């Protein structure tokens, strides 16, 4: 099968800036007939993929003028002379030339802005989870740029990594920024051993990790 | 019924129908014809002379305005049974033909609305001449046309219409040799005559190599590689002679076999 | 087989009833029923729906026999053409099943049916043609809608099996293929002073090759099913080339002296010692 | 004719 | 025109899944129907197509086998049928139409969610969470709420009649063994989060649950 | 190929104007005068056009 | 082509040796492929006797 490998993996751009995606193919996807079958999707999120190029030299008709494509027997790139926020998505290079016919990787479009510091939260359990014997301790990372996000599980002087959750959120509309809320599932036996709980967060915006616990002795 | 002959005969009147006229109106107006093709089976290519044999219904759909009537004044009837030699046909004919056959096969009836709407659907084993592409024999993709145009009425007089983008496989028997890819049609014009209008279909059909493969193409290997053993073969056993011999004939008759089935024109040569 | 079509000679029997052609035998000298040209009168538009490189209807217009009360009767003979799919896989043993389809071509069951006179296809005045014989053959009645079309278009599919007599082909071909199958082993008990190795393997490919092309004239060139006795042909074809090379090898082998070559310890060991051993056979 | 084997083995593998 | 899939599917692992997609508004049997699928994580791979006028199919190499069409002509609808299903399967399945070296994939069909789990279905069970007591009070603090040990999606997390739908960060549920969970932080004033009320609500079709706990200060 | 094949008949006349200014009119080529060319140096004895188009 | 090189062997029969044994096989192979390229040259060309083909 014709691989297809997309380049950059992601490719951050203010409003109103050039952007190019470049796709590459493992062998020739030149036709006979003097036409190159390669294609461009653009798949917003919870929406399923559209057609915007084919035969790059043509265009699909509903599509604004400012997408564009080029390229050769084994290079192709795409073109979009000014962004917009309905133009955030990803974008996927299919080839039409060689059976069987496959995808590209995918190249996610953001948008970049003043990158802002993260606002970290910490929640200590409920007493509901107290009376059903369990300890979800969660912490929130809120309105952070860019992805250069880790958080670190230290605790009572112990960075615990097993039980460890990771999930993010899409960048955002009002904001563009992300969001994160890793947690760590204890229980009452274990729970109460321990004394001191603490969510080591590190981002560029501030090269010292931030820090917020809270000790269970009280 | 009495009512049904009572209309067939009103209707064909020689007197006043005349089924060498175009039903046109109001003077020059034109007469839009619809046309579809509908591919039952893919018969046969041979690639030796360059033919293609389909066996296709041909739809066809105009409005003939002297064949109109009013279903209160019959019975309430709607639509009724013409035969087609009797009233007025486009001249829509398979204009890439080979060996001359222009016209349909059968020459069906035709179902007449009462509305004057006329729908036709001949059967027609056809012959069409394309251009064969052997460089890439026995994994070949070919692309053979049909095209449709009125030989009598050119686009002042009727204009044809594609009822459809692609042809239809609704009634389709798998070939077991071509392997159907596309059937799109197109209808053409040219900016420098303006009385010119005909609808293409391209056939992109792509072969499955596998016969071609066991019986071509491995035993042209096996011959090949017999080729070098020449020169491993001792002169005392008094046989390389035989066996250099042997090869050679062998692979002038392949070629030869082989030239036989799928000619190398001038443009290219198979590999 | 090579084209895939099936050339029949057949009769096909319509019989329907017409109201207008009636009348009383007692007010014509009691004439019962008379011939008339059947292109004077309304007929079914019946066609094989599966033409191929044939007519699609009734071509001759022979004459009807109509009778008094009405019924026509109308038999005119008609050669078809009609594309069925082969099978070879057991060829020259193998057993065909071709169709013929036949309905009407512009009315809907609402205003023409049809009704299968019998089951069998009538075979009283048959002629044997000595290379087929005709082991079942039904019409089935089916409808079915078309893209077309709104109403249901009922249609006759008869089903030909037809079992083909392999002497013919048995002769020509399968023994041929045998004997010269008995060959393909003898070039190695053949000794190397002979000098006659290389033609007796070249031959035998030879022979493979050209019954193999003279099978391809045959068979269909289709790419669904491989027959039995091609699968074969290319295997000998591939073993006996296989054959080749190892004679080829051999010979070199044979005819090695001190002047040109060392014989390795390791071969001398194997090959005198054990190979001989393992086969039963003993140097004096 | 050892030569000429080298040569027509490397010919023949082009071929491919 | 318009292409119709079926509705999502949960299925045990080792059973077989046969989804559907119909079209309509158009030639069916003269159109090509290529099989898509978007694993949750990222990536569009191509199945395999067929072309319903004929019964010609093609799949790629890392599907053969697994995956089988059908197409039925009497009714515009064509079949795929999954073999033995494990967890790796479970992603969002996409039926396109296509013709090959002309206009190509302009149309596509909803999607179709297959889920491969051995849990059965589980109402969600809130854990609204509260600013921890050993914390500074500053004039913005976060909120806290979870969802745990539910199965299968969606839930839909919001608050009293959108008292207060902006400054929330939803997270995407994730699965710790064998459920899913949910997470959600939004930020109010210290002198609105004592004053006025705040909660948020849960809600799982699927398991025709709702569930409204208040959060109220340590 | 096509048999081009141009004459002047003047028993096929009329006044347009007459006509509602029509200029020209497709007649049957079996029911006109036509002149019988046709190929003599052919094989297999075909003499005439294949179809006598209008 | 093939004619070509079938006749470019003819002269190969008069630098064999007699020792090898095969000067019979070459030289009979090489009339005999000539014939039959001859026969196929009279099998594609008109069986007429105003002139012979180069
Ligand atoms: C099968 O054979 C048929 C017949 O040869 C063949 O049809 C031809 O296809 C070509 C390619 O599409 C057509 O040429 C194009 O026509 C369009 C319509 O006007 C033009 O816009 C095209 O030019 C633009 O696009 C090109 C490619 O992007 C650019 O290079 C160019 O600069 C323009 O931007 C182009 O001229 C041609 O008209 C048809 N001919 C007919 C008679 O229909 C068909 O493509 C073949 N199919 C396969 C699969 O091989
Ligand atoms: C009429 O002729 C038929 C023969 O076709 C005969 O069987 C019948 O008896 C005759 N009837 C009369 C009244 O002559
Ligand atoms: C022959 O083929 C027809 C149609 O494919 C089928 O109905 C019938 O059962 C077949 N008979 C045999 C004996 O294979
Ligand atoms: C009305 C008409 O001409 O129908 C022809 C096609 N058929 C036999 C499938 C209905």
């Amino acid at each position: 099968d014709v691989l297809m490998t997309q380049t950059p993996l992601s490719l951050p751009v203010s409003l109103g800036d050039q952007a190019s995606i470049s796709c590459r193919s493992s062998q020739s996807i030149v036709h006979s007939n003097g036409n190159t079958y390669l294609e461009w999707y653009l798949q917003k999120p919870g929406q399923s993929p559209k057609l915007l190029i084919y035969k790059v030299s043509n265009r699909f008709s509903g599509v604004p003028d400012r997408f564009s494509g080029s390229g050769s027997g084994t290079d192709f790139t795409l073109k979009i002379s000014r962004v917009e926020a309905e133009d955030l998505g990803v974008y996927y290079c299919f080839q039409g030339s060689h059976v069987p016919w496959t995808f590209g990787g995918g190249t996610k479009l953001e948008i970049k802005r003043a990158d802002a510091a993260p606002t970290v939260s910490i929640f200590p359990p409920s007493s509901e989870q107290l009376t059903s014997g369990g300890a979800s301790v969660v912490c929130f990372l809120n309105n952070f740029y860019p992805k250069d996000i880790n958080v670190k599980w230290k605790i009572d002087g112990s960075e615990r990594q097993n039980g460890v959750l990771n999930s993010w959120t899409d960048q955002d509309s009002k904001d563009s920024t992300y969001s994160m809320s890793s947690t760590l599932t204890l229980t009452k036996d274990e729970y109460e051993r321990h004394n001191s709980y603490t969510c080591e967060a590190t981002h560029k915006t501030s090269t010292s990790p931030i820090v917020k616990s809270f000790n269970r002795n009280e | 019924t009495d009512t049904e002959e009572r209309l067939v005969e009103h209707l064909l009147d020689p007197s006043r129908y005349n089924k060498l006229i175009r039903p046109a109106t109001n003077g020059s107006e034109l007469v839009t014809v619809q046309l579809m093709v509908s591919l039952a089976q893919l018969i046969s290519v041979h690639e030796r002379e360059q033919i293609m044999t389909t066996n296709v219904w041909l739809t066809q759909e105009w409005e003939d305005y002297r064949l109109t009537w009013k279903p209160e004044e019959f019975d309430n009837m709607k639509k009724v049974r013409l035969p087609s030699k009797h009233i007025w046909l486009p001249d829509v004919v398979l204009y890439n033909n080979a060996d001359g056959m222009y016209e349909v096969s059968f020459y069906s009836n035709a179902v007449v609305s009462y509305d004057g709407s006329i729908f036709w659907l001949p059967p027609a084993i056809y012959k069409s001449a394309c251009k064969i592409e052997v460089k890439h024999f026995p994994f070949d993709q070919q692309n053979c046309t049909m095209k449709f145009r009125s030989w009598t009425y050119d686009r002042t007089e009727i204009d044809l219409v594609l009822k459809s983008e692609v042809a239809s496989l609704d009634d389709f028997t798998p070939s077991g040799e071509w392997d159907i890819v596309a059937l799109p049609g197109r209808r053409n014009e040219n900016p420098d005559d303006s009385t010119y209008v005909d609808i293409t279909y391209d056939f992109i059909i792509r072969r499955k190599p596998l016969f071609y493969t066991i019986n071509l193409i491995i035993p042209c290997v096996l011959i090949t590689s017999l080729a070098i053993l020449v020169f491993y073969l001792p002169s005392d056993c008094g046989e390389k002679m035989t066996l250099c011999i042997s090869v050679l004939l062998a692979l002038t008759v392949f070629l030869l076999l082989i030239s036989k089935i799928v000619p190398p024109t001038s443009l290219d040569v198979p590999l | 087989e090579k084209n895939q079509m099936m050339t029949t000679n057949v009769w096909v029997k319509q019989e329907w009833h017409d109201y207008k052609l009636r009348w009383d035998p007692a007010d014509y000298e009691n004439v019962t029923s008379i011939r008339i040209p059947s292109e004077l009168i309304w007929r079914p538009d019946i066609v094989l729906y599966n033409n191929a490189d044939g007519d699609f209807a009734v071509t001759h217009l022979t004459k009807a026999h109509l009778f008094h009360d009405g019924r026509v009767q109308w038999t005119p003979p008609a050669i078809y053409k009609s594309s069925c799919s082969i099978d070879v896989t057991f060829f020259p043993f193998d057993q065909q099943n071709c169709t013929m389809k036949f309905g009407s071509w512009t009315y809907d069951k609402a205003k023409i049916d049809l009704v299968n006179m019998h089951s069998r296809v009538d075979q009283l005045d048959f002629w044997e043609s000595g290379e087929w014989v005709i082991v079942d053959a039904v019409g089935t009645y089916n409808t079915r809608k078309y893209e077309c079309c709104a109403e249901i278009y009922p249609d006759i599919t008869y089903a030909f099996v037809i079992r083909r007599l392999p002497l013919f082909y048995t002769i020509n071909l399968i023994i041929p293929c045998l004997l010269i199958s008995c060959l393909t082993v003898l070039v190695f008990y053949l000794p190397s002073e002979c000098g006659e190795k290389i033609t007796l393997c070249i031959s035998v490919l030879l022979s493979l090759t050209v019954f193999l092309l003279l099978i391809t004239e045959i068979i269909p060139s289709t790419s669904l099913v491989i027959p039995l006795i091609g699968e074969y042909l290319l295997f000998t074809m591939i073993f006996v080339t296989l054959s080749i090379v190892i004679t080829v090898f051999v010979l070199n082998v044979h005819h090695r002296s001190p002047r040109t070559h060392t014989m390795p310890t390791w071969v001398r060991r194997v090959f005198l010692d054990i190979v001989p051993r393992l086969l039963l056979m003993k140097r004096p | 004719d050892r030569l000429f084997l080298w040569i027509f083995v490397f010919v023949c593998v082009f071929g491919t | 025109v318009q292409l119709q899939q079926s509705g999502a599917e949960v299925m045990k692992p080792g059973a077989s899944v046969k989804i559907s997609c119909k079209g309509t508004g158009y030639t069916f049997s003269s159109y090509w129907i290529e099989w898509v699928k978007q694993r949750p994580g990222h990536g569009l791979e191509r199945i395999g197509e067929i072309l319903p006028g004929s019964g010609s199919t093609n799949y790629n190499e890392k599907f053969r086998g697994k995956a089988t069409f059908t197409a039925d002509k009497s009714s515009k609808t064509a079949y795929m049928q999954l073999s033995s299903l494990t967890s790796e399967d479970s992603a969002v399945y996409y039926c396109a139409r296509y013709l090959p070296y002309y206009y190509a994939m302009d149309y596509w069909g909803q999607g179709t969610s297959v889920t491969v789990s051995s849990a059965k279905t589980t109402p969600p069970s809130v854990y609204p969470l509260a600013p921890g007591s050993a914390a500074q009070t500053n004039s913005m603090v976060t909120l806290g709420c979870l969802v745990k040990g539910y199965f299968p999606e969606p839930v839909t997390v919001t608050w009293n009649s959108g008292s207060l739908s902006s400054g929330v960060h939803t997270f995407p549920a994730v699965l710790q063994s064998d459920l899913y969970t949910l997470s959600s932080s939004v930020t109010v004033p210290s002198s609105t989060w004592p004053s006025e009320t705040v909660t948020c609500n849960v809600a799982h079709p699927a398991s025709s649950t709702k569930v409204d706990k208040k959060i109220v200060p340590r």
